[PDB]
């Protein structure tokens, strides 16, 4: 209790809060400041000098900076393929350890409907139990270090870039990306699988050093998995037997989650009228016929 | 229409002008206003006002029940004595004496404990099966008594929806709101719906539940009535515990009648579908044998390959791979490698025979006592190794037929208020030898003997094992593993006071207190109640480090069933074991994504016993997410303990008191490593 | 207005026609105005 409690000298009026850069083999770490100023002193207790995770804030001192401690701040040919792929970590490994292939240089996504529909279809099966990260859109590529970084203590889970798309800092901001994500100076940390719509407009250097594996195009549609999903939405909902999915799902072009989930919502709205607990086809098309003429009139 | 020109026409007490107001007023009780009816504060002087007057009181009841009371609703409705599908029927009656016989009933039942609410009651159940929508009046039915009749008077017509919703939502209740004495009526009930109905395995069910004799009687005479079979055999054999399956194979072995009974009663029935099966659609390869072969050393991992070997079972070449394997390893599985031919052969009665006479009667003693053992293990059927083991149970001082009643006596004790076997294991317990082995395995033996038995025992057995155990004190694994026995003779008594009866009975040191609080775990099933959670988080502060762990490990025993309230703030403490409480806590379950989320938090800890602790835990509850663990036990090491138990693991990835008993013994795992041979006895393995 | 009319292409949006000074919309809103402020009665508002 005296020895814990003669460590308040430390901890006392003389405090401050720096920033640590790196933790060193020599016992005498280095900390930074507002100036950058750097005290070496050998270390002391409370810290945890492992999972501290160097690079963030911690404390300081008026006095010579003695750390006392630390403050914490068709496609299933293909399908089958990107399954043996990215869940190739995972569960009902006996196809992988018997030899393993291990190319951990991500896939890419992409085709003629595009609108992130098959993207987020494939993303959404890995979604079970995982850790996702959802990255939609495209000074310097630091926000995009960042996400390389906080997927670097992300590692153990799955990265889904999605929306791949002056001009000629793009060019080398996608060759600084290109060059990131290649693992120069680090070896496999976390599958990127990269999706887009067209991919015309890509640069052919995206394609071979950035995957190593394999690329497929997208045959049609792939009403499977999409019918999957309606199945997903509808599974709460109730259904007739004279209701076709086919029809269905073939006509909608376009649709992201928060769109059949408005579709789908509408439709039980529009079932209520009748105060029916069961939503017919007509029904279904109906209300689609409401967001269907909503986003083409504008 | 305004209610102004009515308005004056409830002033005059006059009986002409209420009696022929009174019908229009029930012409437009279909909704009972346009409004809020406030016009309650009007007709307050009408309550002293009294042929046409119970209509009167109906109508004051209708207004009373439609603002509110707790208390003077009910009343005019009782004193009315009622006499005399539309949507005016279903308004008037169905949720409004819904409300009112419900805080009825309630009060009633929270008050007294007439036949008028009784009658209102029956009267009410049968407008509610006119109603027909189902589920509302049960769960307003739960706590309030009439039961049985009530729901036999239900069910006509429609059988497997109201069945099977109405029995499990009440089985559900039992089990988590409704307390353990209606259980027994429940039961009963449920026990006569379903005799009266179709799809065995409900009553199957309650067979399991009530550990009752004549049921199976009644299923199996149902099932010679109308005649798949092999199968539910099988879950049959599965769902029977000890007493009513020798009830039943005795007065099968009676008459039965059909000969097929005793050819049940043979076993060996459930065996043989599982072998040519697991043959044929399933494979293997042999890398996993080889490698795991070829990683083994240092007369540790042998052992570990001994449990490996013994656990696997399709390969039977593996057990035939080269010889003085047993040669060169010392009696330390010396033990459970002779029990590991017991192990690997779960058929093949006459060609076990063979394979261990090898072993019998040869120049060492482990390896002929382990050899009896593996003949305990391998057939509970046959028991014909008793009386060689029998004779030659008495040892005076020292011999080998101590090790030898340990491997038969257990292997019984796998096998099976059995009278000689308890006279000739009186000598046993009376003997005192020094090894805690013996009176471990007599303990574990006996206890699996004695479960399922009715409301215990207060006898000379528990009697004369209690003075013997208090006769002396040393070695207090005795004070620990023979209160398993114990709560395993105790187990399944419903009105028994013993747990109360043992606190007064026994008075003494932490030691038997100790024994005592853990007879006391062991006599729980569990219900719904605050008791047990006040009784948590009161002894939650207990000094005693050991109690504490039992009694915690007691709430696994408890809410295993429902896993939503098995995640608790116990990892987030600061003791040593009572993340390791937890850490057992998780589970046999199916182990989601929550558990895995737990135990990617306990993998990683300072203490070996902790870091021993989990990939049990782990390899328990899951059968490349089962190998994450073991890679990164790869990642944390590259001690013996560790290699040992995550190979033990890597071989053990790929209320039946039979799975309960050997990890609730095996809580008791961290002990000298003289128990590492008595830890692969476990059966609640499959 | 227009603008308001590319930024919301006829999707959700009540139209009220507001034609300035009208009339008897004049009047009432002038007596109103004439409510705060001093006015003596021997005014006519109709005319101006």
């Amino acid at each position: 209790e005296e020895e814990r409690s003669k460590v308040d000298d430390l901890r006392g009026t003389p405090m401050s809060v720096g920033t640590l850069e790196e933790i060193i083999d020599d016992n005498h770490a280095i900390v930074s400041t507002s100036v950058g100023s750097e005290h070496y002193v050998s270390i002391l207790s409370f810290v945890d000098k492992d999972l501290l995770e160097p690079g963030c804030s911690v404390l300081l001192n008026h006095k010579v900076h003695a750390v006392i401690g630390v403050l914490m701040d068709g496609l299933d040919n293909q399908i089958q393929e990107i399954k043996e792929s990215v869940e190739l970590p995972l569960t009902h490994p006996e196809y992988y350890e018997e030899m393993g292939i291990k190319p951990p240089k991500g896939v890419i996504l992409y085709g003629p409907p595009g609108t992130g529909k098959t993207l987020l279809a494939k993303a959404v099966a890995n979604q079970t139990s995982a850790t996702f990260l959802r990255v939609v859109g495209s000074d310097g590529p630091k926000l995009v270090r960042e996400l390389f970084r906080v997927a670097e203590e992300h590692a153990p889970s799955i990265v889904f870039i999605d929306e791949i798309d002056g001009e000629r800092e793009i060019q080398r901001t996608m060759l600084e990306l290109l060059n990131q994500l290649d693992g120069f100076d680090s070896r496999g940390d976390v599958k990127v699988i990269m999706a887009t719509n067209r991919i015309e407009t890509l640069d052919p250097a995206l394609i071979r050093p950035g995957r190593i594996d394999r690329k497929i195009e997208f045959p049609l549609p792939d009403e499977k998995t999409k019918k999957r999903i309606f199945q997903i939405h509808t599974s709460r909902m109730t259904l007739a037997d004279d209701v076709t999915l086919d029809d269905l799902i073939m006509a909608k072009d376009d649709l992201s989650g928060a769109d059949i989930k408005a579709i789908c919502t509408e439709a039980g709205l529009m079932a209520l009228r009748e105060r029916r607990m069961k939503v017919t086809n007509e029904d279904f098309k109906k209300s689609k016929e409401n967001v269907l003429y909503k986003k083409q009139e504008g | 229409r305004d209610k102004a020109p009515v308005q004056p026409q409830q002033s005059p007490a006059a009986a002409p002008g209420g009696t022929d107001e009174k019908p229009s007023g029930k012409e437009r009780r279909d909704a009972g206003d346009k409004d809020k009816e406030q016009e309650l504060s009007e007709e307050d002087k009408q309550l002293q006002d009294e042929l046409y007057r119970p209509a009167l009181e109906e109508l004051r009841r209708q207004i009373r029940s439609s603002t509110t009371s707790m208390t003077s609703v009910p009343k005019p409705l009782k004193f009315l004595r009622p006499h005399y599908n539309k949507r005016f029927a279903a308004d008037i009656i169905s949720v409004l004496a819904m409300t009112m016989s419900g805080e009825r009933e309630c009060l009633k039942y929270r008050l007294v404990g007439a036949g008028e609410v009784a009658k209102e009651w029956q009267e009410l159940d049968d407008a509610e099966k006119v109603q027909r929508e189902p589920l509302l009046t049960l769960v307003k039915e739960i706590v309030p008594l009439l039961m049985e009749i009530e729901q036999v008077d239900m069910l006509e017509k429609d059988i497997d929806e109201n069945a099977y919703a109405k029995v499990c939502l009440y089985l559900t209740s039992c089990v988590n709101y409704v307390p353990e004495p209606e259980n027994s009526a429940l039961l009963r009930c449920a026990l006569g719906v379903f005799r009266k109905f179709s799809r065995f395995p409900e009553a199957l069910r309650l067979a399991l539940m009530l550990n009752d004799m004549e049921l199976v009687e009644d299923i199996f005479t149902s099932c010679k009535d109308v005649v798949m079979l092999g199968r539910h055999g099988v879950f049959l054999e599965l769902s029977e515990d000890v007493e009513e399956y020798e009830d039943l194979t005795e007065i099968m072995s009676n008459v039965q009648l059909n000969s097929n009974f005793l050819a049940l009663a043979r076993e060996l029935d459930i065996m043989e579908p599982k072998v040519p099966d697991d043959i044929y659609k399933t494979h293997l390869e042999n890398n996993r044998f080889g490698g795991s072969g070829s990683q083994v050393d240092s007369a540790r991992m042998n052992l570990a390959s001994s449990f490996v070997n013994g656990f696997v079972n399709q390969d039977k070449l593996l057990t035939d791979d080269g010889n003085k394997w047993l040669y060169k390893n010392k009696d330390h599985g010396m033990l459970s490698a002779a029990a590991s031919l017991g192990m690997i052969l779960l058929w093949d009665v006459d060609g076990g025979l063979t394979q261990i006479d090898k072993y019998l009667y040869s120049s060492e003693d482990y390896i002929k006592s382990g050899a009896l053992l593996a003949c305990g293990i391998v057939n509970s059927g046959v028991r014909n190794e008793c009386d060689p083991a029998l004779a030659l149970l008495s040892d005076y001082v020292l011999h080998n037929s101590n090790t030898m009643r340990l491997g038969s006596i257990f292997g019984l004790g796998l096998a099976y208020n059995r009278e000689d076997v308890l006279t000739l294991l009186l000598p046993v317990m009376g003997d005192s030898k020094s090894s805690m082995e013996v009176a471990g395995v007599t303990a574990l033996a006996c206890g699996m003997i004695a479960v399922g038995s009715c409301n215990g025992d207060v006898t000379s057995t528990i009697l004369q094992t209690i003075m013997e155990k208090s006769e002396t004190e040393l070695k207090d694994t005795y004070a620990r593993w023979l209160p398993l026995g114990l709560g395993l003779n105790h187990l399944g008594k419903g009105e028994a006071i013993e747990a109360i009866l043992a606190a007064l009975e026994v008075v003494s040191e932490p030691f038997r207190s100790f024994a005592n609080t853990l007879v006391d775990v062991c006599a729980y099933a569990g219900s719904g109640n605050v008791l047990k959670v006040q009784q948590l988080l009161h002894i939650c502060s207990e000094h005693f480090d050991s109690k504490e762990k039992e009694e915690d490990k007691d709430k696994k025993e408890k809410k295993d069933k429902d896993k939503k309230e098995a995640p608790a703030d116990m990892g987030a403490h600061q003791g040593v074991a009572v993340l390791g409480i937890a850490l057992i806590a998780m589970g046999e379950e199916i182990g989601a994504e929550m558990a895995l989320r737990t135990f990617g938090h306990l993998l990683r800890y300072g203490e070996p016993t902790l870091r021993r602790a989990v990939p049990l835990a782990l390899a328990l509850i899951s059968v490349s997410h089962d190998a994450d663990p073991e890679v990164s036990y790869n990642s944390i090491f590259a001690a013996r303990l560790a290699a040992m138990l995550r190979q033990l693991a890597q071989y053990h990835a790929k209320k039946g008191t039979l799975t309960l008993c050997p990890y609730h013994s095996d809580r008791q795992l961290m002990s000298q490593v003289a128990v590492a041979g008595l830890l692969t006895v476990l059966v609640s393995f499959l | 207005i227009l603008d308001s009319a590319l930024l919301r292409p006829g999707r959700i949006d009540r139209k009220i026609e507001f034609p300035p000074p009208n009339e008897e919309a004049r009047l009432d809103i002038l007596k109103i105005h004439s409510r705060k402020m001093n006015l003596t009665r021997g005014i006519n508002l109709r005319k101006i």
